[PDB]
């Protein structure tokens, strides 16, 4: 059994999002499929689910009136629709199907969620795609230095150092969401002071949605 | 609605130790339909126990579940490196399924004060009309830390943000980055930029600062 | 309990 979900999506406040989940393996029709979300840094919240053969949905009271879960047995695909979106609906949405006992995947259902999709990040925002500026955090036995990747949208951004050759002492921090609705993150590394003469330090920043790919040399 | 309470929300333990995690339900969980999941940063949760005490094949037998009614326990007989993660309980003994808020099991180590570094705005950024000043609190333990920005000794509010890394897999420390942001014009109205740090490993607050 | 439905389903479809 594998669940594959649709890709990340940016949605405007007040819009509706649809996220899909394609199952392959075992039986689609007679096993319970649920949706569970997780806001950034927060816990898992069960939203609801569907048993496709019976078309019996079951929604958390908190989402009853905003949510529709459907199942298309011809494609083994399940859908979550969530309406009237607000910033607090920003989260990773996972589909999950109940496990089964014993060998194979056609055994007796266990209710609990054994099989999870990879998750779909839905970001609710009015911001428009924007690439970051990349600014050095110049170094002053141990020195610190880094890069400030400021004002980008949407997530994600990745950062490596010296094309992946420098990992020791590297800390790349979670992004923070600024009042502008744009993100900023920082990446730093600590090194021996004496290497500042002998060695080059370059932060490789990649923001695919804006095609910002900057390799910023950071020096004293 | 069944409220599940996982308390404490964090446990600091050493590799090889035993861990017992509590899940208390506000009402009796129907037919002991209580599951436990593990989640590591950046990953989907993974089912460990279902029906209070049943373990899927594939799941390490050092995880066991027990309890019934309102009082449930996940036991990890001996913690391996990969067991340091977040654990959630879930009840599905009623149509309204609920999760606990999770318990993070993290690596206990000796107290380590942050090394603190302050970074003035880059000349590049200053050209653009904005000034961000960054404070780094590096490799500290435990996670609890505070930074306060002062500008000419005036305490700042509403113009900074911070984040914290995940516990380092090698040295079990945390680091924190804070950015103070001002317009260039406002930045140029002041001289001293200071970040003041408080942490259990410091007998009194540490200040790093520069003079614009 | 909606979470028990599929189990009944599984049982009645064996026979």
């Amino acid at each position: 059994v594998q669940l594959v979900q649709s890709g990340a999506e940016v949605k405007r406040p007040g819009s509706s999002v649809t996220v899909s989940c394609k199952a392959s393996g075992g039986s689609f029709s007679t096993y319970a499929l649920s949706w569970v979300r997780q806001a950034p840094g927060r816990g898992l919240e069960w939203m609801g689910g569907v048993i496709p053969l019976l078309t019996i949905t079951n929604y958390a009271p908190r989402f009853q009136g905003r949510i529709t879960i459907t199942a298309d047995r011809s494609t083994s695909t399940a859908y979550l629709e969530l309406n009237s979106l607000r910033p607090e609906d920003t989260a990773v949405y996972y589909c999950a199907r109940e496990g089964t006992t014993g060998w194979g995947w056609l055994g007796k259902p266990i209710g609990a969620f054994a099989h999870w999709g990879q998750g779909t990040l839905v970001t609710v925002s009015s911001a428009s795609t924007k690439g970051p500026s990349v600014f050095p955090l110049a170094p002053s036995g141990t020195a610190a230095l880094g890069c400030l990747v400021k004002d980008y949208f949407p997530e994600p951004v990745t950062v490596s150092w010296n094309s992946g050759a420098l990992t020791s002492g590297v800390h790349t921090f979670p992004a923070v969401l600024q009042s502008s609705g744009l993100y900023s993150l920082s990446s730093v590394v600590t090194v021996p002071s004496s290497s500042l003469g002998t060695q080059t330090y370059i932060c490789n920043v990649n923001h695919k949605p804006s095609n910002t790919k900057v390799d910023k040399k950071v020096e004293p | 609605e069944i409220v599940l309470t996982q308390s404490p929300g964090t446990q600091s333990l050493s590799p090889g130790e035993r861990a017992t995690l509590s899940c208390r339900a506000s009402q009796s969980v129907g037919n002991n339909k209580l599951a436990w999941y593990q989640q590591r940063p950046g990953q989907a949760p993974r089912l460990l126990i279902y029906g209070a005490s049943s373990r899927p094949s594939g799941v390490a037998d050092r995880f066991s579940g027990s309890g019934s009614g309102t009082d449930f326990t996940l036991t990890i007989s001996r913690l391996e490196p990969e067991d340091f993660a977040v654990y959630y309980c879930q009840q599905y003994g009623q149509s309204l399924s609920t999760f606990g808020q999770g318990t993070k099991v993290e690596v206990k180590r000796t107290v380590a004060a942050p090394s603190v570094f302050i970074f003035p705005p880059s000349d590049e950024q200053l050209k653009s009309g904005t000034a961000s000043v960054v404070c780094l609190l590096n490799n500290f333990y435990p996670r609890e830390a505070k930074v306060q920005w002062k500008v000419d000794n005036a305490l700042q509010s509403g113009n900074s943000q911070e984040s914290v890394t995940e516990q380092d897999s090698k040295d079990s420390t945390y680091s924190l980055s804070s950015t103070l942001t001002l317009s260039k014009a406002d930045y140029e109205k002041h001289k001293v930029y200071a970040c003041e740090v408080t942490h259990q490993g410091l007998s009194s607050p540490v200040t790093k600062s520069f003079n614009r | 309990n909606w979470f028990d439905i599929t189990n009944w389903l599984w049982y009645i479809k064996k026979k």
